[PDB]
């Protein structure tokens, strides 16, 4: 339940 | 008759030089060191003995006889930051969503808040400095927004710079293309239900080109309500549309890839509760909506052309209504001038085709964090960036009166718009040519 | 014999300087509020004490002896849009077809109107302007056009910037290449049978680079039977020629991919209904054709160079033939001066290389809808591309005779061509340096 | 003493601004009409009662006492184009072969003759002028040529811009790397024996950078047979040369793919019968060849710096000695000033690397219709290109005498060298201030 | 008191003009013909009754009783190329290797000998003119060189602009990287045993940014011998190092692909026989080595900022010490101006990325002739290249002396620093004001 | 019947 | 026997 | 025992 | 044990 907020996957 | 006696050197008529300049290795050891190119002391004298101080003592004496006046011309050069703290270009309110929660029973409950955000001096370029102002709105949501419901999905406020409305259909209700066609016109700003932002006290406005219609009323707040008309149309579900060839259309895409919604009005509504500033401005009400009373500007990122009053206090008569005092933040001024920065302009169509590359050339999508969502995308970089560059200005201010006694030490001022010296100033210098103006 | 005193502070002699500017903390605040940097008041007396308006009051005297004047030098900076509605750049008539139908038996009904588009202000470049143009003829057909019948393939009017003729034999009759040549020349308009453009009320004239060889006759009507010889040629049957190797050659190619017609005149003909501008211009009769009383020239995005000019009603004396008013729209002038806005100019070989690769860049063809067929294509975008730029304006008025009684509040007033104050001026101030002239 | 006067008005002391404008909305309507900005009227009263013409009977008076004089500055802004007809860009002579026949039995009969061939006014930038040219030397030979005997291998007249000369040995007597380096140098222009080009009425001969070293001799004729040494060198046969591998290299290839002749002086030689002007000026003899009276000079696309002449007929004095007249094209001269066009310079290291993608760019080779030939091919795009590029001006001339009774109406003409009105002005205005000189 | 009469028309006060232009067409056919824009004649008169000639008797009269001066004011505009021979920017002396020869049994004879390659009149830029150098050396070993034994491998003197030297590493002795790195930093000049080079008479020494520390001291010679300290190191054998992985890289690669030799002075030494300025300057003794009498310098295509003279004979008095006379090259001098050409820099990070497609857009390596050796490969083209481009000068001289009586003809000319007309001048033309000084 | 008019095929 | 004048081919 | 001086082989 | 200080694998 920790949002990045990057989009890792490209 | 004209004279111009100094200690004890032949005398010289009818004109001649005297210097005002910081450089001097003798003064700048002694006299200035507190000091900054700004505001400072200077020897006039220009004789290799004496002791500056000493030189303090000498005076150069233009004949009493006459009302003298001299010619000022100087040469000034800065090298002031884009963005800056003391220019008021590094901060800005904004009002997002600070609470999303789930509370009495059935309620969901909305808690938004203003906050003030601020960028990391320098960072020129207006595009970039627009994402800057993006990255920090999601700095902050890093530190408050997630860990307290909240999801991207309902980030309030974002700068963007392109035409939500391009595809559009008048039939349709929707951008038929499937995406917010990809080109930049101007800089504006979206907003969510409920917030906003934010400049009375910021020159990035200036940087967006949005300015009031009526400058001098001190407050500029653009509030999601004022965003009238002009609430960024939905997509067309592109997919659906096709395959199902009755046809779908009327299926506008409510959410994307990594399931993000579009926060749309109702399960009806072809509008999305995203408001654009740029479609209120020509595509709504133009006699209530906000074209009343704000006006798209051309951007100009050195954020508004400010100019600096300069100040020789012991050396030239104090202008008409001005008083002679001591309060550095009030001597008289003899000579004003734009501060030294221009916009220069330059074509890079390599902008979103770059965005697409430079995506890669920096080993992060730190600013397009949301490569999906077709509004929280990272706005396009439009073709003819903008940055502030520092020039030397030689510039000429005309003949001002002088006092027939100048003393060995001046002091050399340049202020600005507030009264105030500029930290950014590198190398300020004038030459002074007295002559006669009548006499006695 | 030639003071200047104020209210009790020691007299000064021969010049020094007054100095009018917006800025001033105190003054915005009360005075100017409802006003705007190019009608405002500012207060001449620059001394800390007194209360603005008690400022009024007191007033600036040049000895009455004598008849003095000022040097008035000034800076103006504004950061007006290309493309704005002020400025009249941001609509434009033009006649398009409105229903295609079919009647009375065997009758074929053609309803043509006249309509006038608008764009979203700013937008700056040529280029993308002339596509802005093209979108909102087509914007108009998605409200009207389609819904009453009116195929693409008839759609009336479109701005389009080649030489439909480069590939053209003198004896096939056609377009050899079976593409007219992809390279943009100059800005031209594309008719078809019955309709046409009207620029009676809009400087986009002046954009697309076309003029009227008697100016002041207003009344900028280009119709399509105008445009008499000079209709754009057809395209070789590149295909049939080519597999059939009589040749076929003759062969038109009559539609497209998509199928679209190319409207040509009669199963025969080697032209097309499609008329072109440029064409026209220099490759019609000279003597009776366009080219006789309208000029091709460089195209220009600030639409026009126009002047604006000032007046300090309060400060200086009515130039000769003036008279004083009270009416702000009839002010006395005292100086002219181009309105600050340039046209730098870039090189994107880019372009069309770019066009190709805009269009994925873009996420839609939302600009070249119809990538088929070669006349309702989305124009070459041309190597120099044009961008209106605001730039300060360091100017300098001559000495001007003042009055020898300056009150202590000046009003400023920036007015344009048509005389009305010009909303898009950010930073507007100016030094006077009065001096003797001679005696009473 | 000195006032100034007008109808009944307060005098005015020392000096003041009349305003020459042609903007002005009530005088347009009357007044001007068949008129265009370089010859027209202008009320100088600006007094808002008064119908223009009525105006025409007021004067402002300078005091009679006193010879008058006045600073004259003017704001003069065009847009006239690189290649237009007024200014002798668009048409150009050149000799070409009109037929190739089978005669008498035996007798291979060449017919030349000299043709004006013309260009489409516009299109900017020098490359593509030079295309241009090249283009309308084929469209002819496309009317006449083909259809009367004469191949493309003997197309008489090219201009290329490349050195046929880099690859050379001087033992082999051939451009050993079988293709003439692809890179651009200085526009020049070729020649097959019998042909030639005339430029007795043209500036574009300034556009090719080639000047006769003579100027004042009217009479620019460039034949083939003056382009004596330096006939494009022959390229050698790097097919044959390497699979041989005596040694074939001798071999200087004689056709091409499409099987076109580089027409060899003889079987022998390893000369072509193509003949560069760029060759024979720094590879032929100094003393006798054409470098002795013709220079090579920068290109410069403006086509040369013209001068226009302004003209206030009715307010200022004659100049020393132009009579006063009523013609039109003759009128007394008050100042001179560079016609307002630049030459912007831009690079585009895309040039050739470009020809190469701009002819994918463009859908057709129409440039480079012959993409096989060494010599017919299309010549290198320069980096650094040029284009004519239009600039307001806001000259300054000087003080210049003035009549004491200035009419209501003056009348301003701007005129060119050869002294006509000029088509392309946009904007022409100027602001005089009288001032005293000396009195009667 | 103060008159100017004409002929027979009313007498004029004050101040006036007088015209000096070539275009008139009257004058242009009769007068000048043989003469140029740089030492022409032309009638003041501008008064269209009166055959030129007769105009020539005909005298403008500036009253008697006082001593007039005018003001001067001109325009001047040339087209000169970077390089030409008048400018001496074609030609450069350089000392390269004749002969190689296998003589009186053991000895090896080298035979070197000075001489003087030209270029091509034109072709700017700084890079491409380096390589126009290049090649020119070359050019000479194939029509000397190799016929006379020589190899490529001992080919002396050759242009480049790196730093050959980055690599290096202190213990190795050799440039790790296997490859002299890349990259440009500035011109600098390679020489061989034996050989060197020679400017004495050329301004190409101030393109390549290399000048005397001593200018006045004629005797630009700079050989092998000086550029002592600074040798290119060699090459690591970066195939052996890695395959070997003791440790081989003492082996310092002593040839190349297609066997050329890499001059090594002996088979220990990690320098080779190769000497670079560049590497003298910063590289060698400071007190001794080349930096002891030469200076780095940036570029700067225009070879030389000159100036040229003008001078009016017939019109204004001659300055205080020249001496009246009629010798065209003594001419007195009346006002002094640098001749109109500017260094326009650019931008092309195509440079290198270039040279690697410039070589495939160019259908030749006719620069790049020895693509494997990394000595005599192609210098790297530097981010931001330099091209003299020609603009029109509107220079302002003051106010001159005049003759009381000012010839109907009058003779116009401008020199250069050693006082010779100059073939590029395409336009000039002045204005001049006279006005009172003072009386008799 | 409906004309998006929108190459949706390229 | 008609020359278009053009490299249909490339 | 000719060289052309041009490297042909690319 | 020699550092050559340069990544020779790309």
């Amino acid at each position: 339940t920790f949002n990045p907020v990057y989009p890792y996957d490209t | 008759r004209n004279s111009i006696r100094y200690s004890e050197l032949a005398p010289l008529f009818d004109t001649t030089r005297v210097y005002l300049v910081d450089n001097k290795s003798t003064d700048v050891a002694s006299l200035n060191y507190q000091n900054d190119h700004s505001n400072f002391l200077t020897t006039v004298i220009q004789n290799n003995d004496y002791s500056p101080g000493e030189a303090s003592t000498q005076t150069i004496n233009l004949d009493d006889r006459s009302h003298w006046g001299g010619d000022l011309k100087t040469i000034l050069h800065t090298n002031m930051p884009n963005v800056n703290e003391f220019m008021f270009t590094n901060k800005f309110k904004a009002r997002v969503m600070v609470s999303r929660s789930l509370t009495k029973d059935k309620q969901v409950e909305l808690k938004y808040e203003w906050v003030e955000f601020t960028l990391p001096e320098g960072n020129y370029s207006e595009t970039m400095t627009i994402d800057l102002m993006n990255n920090a709105i999601v700095e902050h949501y890093l530190k408050v927004g997630r860990q307290n419901g909240v999801l991207e999905s309902d980030i309030g406020v974002k700068f963007d710079t392109r035409n939500f409305r391009l595809g559009f259909d008048p039939v349709t209700g929707l951008v038929m293309p499937g995406v917010y066609t990809n080109e930049a016109f101007h800089p504006d700003i979206i907003l969510l239900p409920g917030c906003g932002v934010d400049f009375t006290h910021s020159r990035l406005s200036n940087l967006l080109g949005i300015r009031k219609r009526q400058p001098f009323q001190e407050g500029f707040r653009i509030t999601y309500d004022d965003l009238e008309g002009g609430n960024i149309p939905a997509l067309l579900d592109v997919d659906a549309y096709q395959a199902s060839l009755k046809k779908p259309v009327i299926k506008p895409l409510t959410e994307d890839s990594k399931k993000r919604s579009y926060n749309l009005i109702s399960n009806d509504s072809t509008f999305t509760q995203y408001r654009s500033w740029y479609l209120a401005y020509n595509y709504g009400d133009p006699q209530t909506g906000i074209r009343s009373w704000t006006l798209l500007c051309t951007p100009d990122v050195t954020c508004g052309s400010e100019q600096v009053y300069w100040s020789l206090p012991d050396m030239m008569q104090d202008p008409v209504t001005f008083r002679s005092t001591s309060q550095i933040s009030n001597f008289p001024v003899v000579g004003a001038e734009l501060l030294p920065v221009h916009s220069k302009s330059f074509y890079n169509d390599q902008a979103v085709y770059s965005q697409l590359i430079r995506q890669f050339t920096s080993l992060t999508h730190v600013f397009n964090r949301f490569p999906e969502n077709q509004i929280l995308a990272r706005p396009p970089a439009p073709t003819i960036t903008t940055v502030s560059e520092n020039v030397p200005a030689l510039t000429d201010h005309g003949t001002l009166p002088l006092r027939n006694s100048i003393g060995g030490v001046q002091r050399v001022t340049i202020t600005d718009a507030r009264r105030r010296t500029c930290p950014y100033v590198y190398k300020a210098l004038g030459i002074v040519s007295p002559r006669v103006l009548s006499s006695r």
